[PDB]
Order: C-alpha cells, then sequence, then structure tokens
C-alpha cells in the first residue's frame, strides 16, 4: 500500500536480478531452469525463453496449461520478442493457427482464422486472395451442415465479390501507372473508382464505368460528388456512345443534372431517359 | 474399328466421335498408350477438313481436351523420369593415395557441372510440364471435358462420362502440379493451388471429393512448412 513507489522500485531491483540470474542459467543447464522459474515461481521472462530456444512446444504448453494468466503473456511475449515440430506445434499458436488447426483436422476452426487473416490483410493484394482461396477449400473441405456451409460460401461470394474489381484492372494502365503485378496493396473502393476512371486508363470502356459504380457500396465521405465526377469523365471520353451503354446497363433519380452543367444531346438523352425509366 | 471409319474421308466427323468414346473408355483405365495409340490413327489434319452440328462442335472440343490431358502426362513422365537421374556424388576413397586424390579432385570438378545441367535440364521441363498442367486445368472456353455447345441431342453415356473424366483426373492433375512445384522448390506457387481450385471462374473444387480436398489442404500445408525454413511467412511473403 502507501509509500508504494518505494514499494514498485524494489520490485524493478529484484526483477532485474532474477533476469541476471537467468542469464547467468542461460549458458547453464535448463533442467535447473524448471525451479528456477518455480522458486520465484513467476520470473516467466526466462522459462519462456528456454522454452523457445529448444522444440519444447511441449513445455510452453506444460507452462499455460499450469498458470494464471500465461496465455495473455505468452502473446504479448511473443509480439515483442522434429521435436521442434513439437514445439512448432504448440508456437503455430497465433496466425500460424490454420496450420496445426489442418493438421489437428481441425477444419472448421482453419477457415475462421484463414478468413480473419484475410480480412485485416493490407499489404499484399495477392496475399489477400490467396488466404480467402484457402479459406474456402478449408470450409468446402469441413464438416458444415449443407446449410451453415451455405452461409459461409454466400458470405464468402461476398468478399471474392469486391476483390474480383481490383482483379479486373486493365493492363493498359498498371504498366502506365507503373504497379507491381501482384506486389501491389490491397486497395479500398475510393482508390479503384478513381483509377478505373483516370485518364490513364485509356481504352475505358461501358464495363469500366459500371464496374466504378459498383464499388459505391464498398465505402464507409462524399458520396454524390463522385457520382458526378465519374459520369462526367463518361463524357469527356465520348468526345461529343457510351453515356448512351450504361444508362443501358443499369436496368435512376441518382444521376443529377443542373448540378452537371455545373449540352444539345445531354438534354436530349435526358429525354429518351424520362422515358426509358417511365 | 477406327481404321475403318478414318478409311472413308466422308466418316471424318464420325471417325472423331467414336475416337473420343473409344479414348474415353480408356482414359478411365489410364491407359494413355492406348488412348494415345488411337490419338494418331486420326488424321493430324482431321480437324481442317471437316468445317456445324451440336454433335460435331463438341467432339472437335473433346477431342482438343484429350490432347491436352495426353500432352500433359507425355511431359511429366519425361520430367519425371529426369528428377530420377540426378548426377551421384563422387564417391569418396578415405586415406587417399596421391594418385587417388586427383582422380577424385577431378570427379568432383565434373560432377559439380552435370548437376548444374540437370538442374538446367530440369528446369525447361519444369517450365514446360508445367504450361500443359494450366492448358487442361485452366482449359479455355468452359473448363476441360466440358462441352460449350447445348443443343445436342441426349447422350447420357457420354456427358457423364465428361462428368466423371473431370472427377479422376482434375484430382489427378492439381496433385502432379504440386508434386511438380514442390519437388521444384516452388513453394509460393504451390499455395496459389488453393485460388486456383477454389476459384469461382472454374469451380475446380466441385470436381473434388471432400477427402481429395484435405488431402490437397495437407499438401499445401507441407509447401508451407518449406517457405518458413526460409525465413518467408506461411504463403511466401516477405516478414516485415
Amino acid at each position: 500500500s502507501n509509500r508504494e513507489r518505494y514499494d514498485n522500485l524494489e520490485m524493478e531491483y529484484l526483477q532485474k536480478r532474477s533476469d541476471l540470474l537467468s542469464p547467468l542459467l542461460s549458458l547453464g543447464q535448463y533442467l535447473w531452469a524448471a525451479s528456477l522459474a518455480e522458486k520465484y515461481c513467476d520470473f516467466d521472462i526466462l522459462v519462456q525463453m528456454c522454452e523457445q530456444t529448444d522444440n519444447q512446444s511441449r513445455l510452453q504448453r506444460y507452462m499455460t496449461q499450469f498458470a494464471d494468466q500465461n496465455f495473455s503473456d505468452f502473446l504479448f511475449r511473443w509480439y515483442l520478442e522434429q521435436h521442434g515440430q513439437l514445439a512448432n506445434f504448440l508456437q503455430a499458436h497465433e496466425h500460424l493457427s490454420w496450420l496445426h488447426e489442418i493438421n489437428s483436422q481441425e477444419l472448421e476452426k482453419a477457415h475462421a482464422t484463414l478468413l480473419g487473416l484475410a480480412n485485416m490483410e493490407t499489404r499484399y493484394f495477392a496475399k489477400k486472395k490467396t488466404l480467402l482461396g484457402l479459406s474456402k477449400l478449408a470450409a468446402l473441405a469441413s464438416d458444415f451442415s449443407e446449410d451453415m456451409l451455405q452461409e459461409k460460401i454466400e458470405e464468402m461470394a461476398e468478399q471474392e465479390r469486391f476483390l474480383l474489381h481490383q482483379e479486373t484492372l486493365p493492363e493498359q494502365l498498371l504498366a502506365e501507372k507503373q504497379l507491381n503485378l501482384s506486389a501491389m496493396p490491397v486497395l479500398t473502393a475510393p482508390q479503384l473508382i478513381g483509377l478505373y476512371i483516370c485518364e490513364e486508363n485509356r481504352r475505358a470502356n461501358e464495363y469500366d464505368f459500371k464496374k466504378a459504380l459498383d464499388l459505391l457500396e464498398y465505402i464507409d465521405i462524399n458520396i454524390n460528388d463522385l457520382k458526378l465526377e465519374i459520369l462526367c469523365k463518361a463524357l469527356q471520353r465520348d468526345n461529343w456512345v457510351s453515356k448512351d451503354s450504361i444508362f443501358v446497363k443499369i436496368l435512376l433519380p441518382e444521376v443529377k443534372d443542373l448540378l452537371q452543367a455545373d449540352e444539345f444531346v445531354l438534354k436530349a438523352n435526358y429525354e429518351y431517359y424520362v422515358q426509358g425509366q417511365i | 474399328v477406327i481404321d475403318w471409319l478414318v478409311f472413308d474421308p466422308a466418316q471424318r466427323a464420325e471417325a472423331l466421335k467414336q475416337g473420343n468414346a473409344i479414348m474415353r473408355k480408356f482414359l478411365a483405365s489410364k491407359k494413355h498408350e492406348a488412348a494415345k495409340e488411337v490419338f494418331v490413327k486420326i488424321p493430324q489434319d482431321s480437324i481442317a477438313e471437316i468445317y456445324l452440328p451440336a454433335e460435331d462442335d463438341n467432339a472437335i472440343r473433346e477431342h482438343l481436351c484429350i490432347r491436352a490431358y495426353l500432352e500433359a502426362h507425355e511431359t511429366f513422365n519425361e520430367w519425371f523420369k529426369h528428377m530420377n537421374s540426378v548426377p551421384q556424388k563422387p564417391a569418396l576413397i578415405p586415406q587417399p593415395t596421391f594418385t587417388e586424390k586427383v582422380a577424385h579432385e577431378h570427379k568432383e570438378k565434373k560432377y559439380e557441372m552435370d548437376f548444374g545441367i540437370w538442374k538446367g535440364h530440369l528446369d525447361a521441363l519444369t517450365a514446360d510440364v508445367k504450361e500443359k498442367m494450366y492448358n487442361v486445368l485452366l482449359f479455355v472456353d468452359g473448363g476441360w471435358m466440358v462441352d460449350v455447345r447445348e443443343d445436342a441431342k441426349e447422350d447420357h453415356e457420354r456427358t457423364h462420362q465428361m462428368v466423371l473424366l473431370r472427377k479422376l483426373c482434375l484430382p489427378m492433375l492439381c496433385f502432379l502440379l504440386h508434386t511438380i512445384l514442390h519437388s521444384t522448390g516452388q513453394y509460393q506457387e504451390c499455395l496459389q493451388l488453393a485460388d486456383m481450385v477454389s476459384s469461382e471462374r472454374h469451380k475446380l473444387y466441385l470436381v473434388f471429393s471432400k477427402e481429395e480436398l484435405r488431402k490437397l489442404l495437407q499438401k499445401l500445408r507441407e509447401s508451407s512448412l518449406m517457405l518458413l525454413d526460409q525465413g518467408l511467412d506461411p504463403l511466401g511473403y516477405e516478414i516485415q
């Protein structure tokens, strides 16, 4: 209690010594580590790095088996940092999860973490694509009831649906923009919509904009500012045919008007566009 | 019965169709020298001349599918034959005479030339067998042994023979390609068989039994390991 400042400064002093008695025993036999770790019955940082230097993923499972919150300690102590595959079996606990999960024949489980790692995935597109594929092949190979399975593959079909967008990026603008084929990041709806419409994307046709209007429900800032930005370059490329088609592909008070001109066949097509919608 | 139908050029459409059927029975038995001995009897210029009923559009497609399959075994058996002919290390003569010391300095230097070419020839037989395995697995315009024409008259025998051939040979070609990729240390790509298979573009995963899947999932976890041993993440990407 009170005068604690002196009682948390004497802790750091005994804790810098069970660390100086541990290092000292790092060369020595670890058969005594188990008893030194139990004597000052925590000093876990030392017995946790002795279990790491060897293939005893069996020891770090025997440590967490008899412990009070070591699990929340061995994970935060992993991030700060043959029989070796039995200690790999225990070390595969954490994101390497799915691996020891396929091995344990825990497929359903492998599917959950494979999808979870697919979601956080932002650094590499080629990798976000691989993880879903694996997740999916995990789930399909697992033992879900035909109902549950139909849910996993539907919520999945969604993911594949957004991705497919960045996937079909033309090969004209990806050498223009000097982009790495696979070694590129998981792009977001905006970047995509804006890149599908760049003046770099030269052969931009009906499908490039249609998909640049399909990636608006993939947002989470100004919606209808872009709705215009894109319909407008949809006309710059027309060189006053494509506007025509994209109004043919949608099947309408989405598009703007007076706001747009912010002109002879824009209103002219906006008349057989009031007859079409009607 | 094929040479009888081939003899009369006015029955080339029937010769091919029947040649297909016959080769569909042999494929289900994996009699590739049987299937091919038939495949040569079909004049190399059959397709050109025949030029279309729904029964002739499919049989032309089926024939090429079958060639794509065969060529995916002709190039693997060559590749596989080679993988099993690696230059052997020089034999060691512990306690060597000064004569045996020099004969060995040379045998050891010659072997360090052959092992480089046996990776040389290998790479070119790996680059070639792979291509073929992706021509079958990713068959252009509707998948392997899958009709493009949909207005023919009912042929349950053939149709169900075409579903079966896909379930016997697509799981088997995948597992080979995995064995080729693993054998040459292309581990990153091994794992990318889970994109190819699960793909909604091909729906290859429907041609798999649940057991075959898991087996493919215990094959990929094996490539993954070797990628960890190299210091990369499970899927081959640098650990930043």
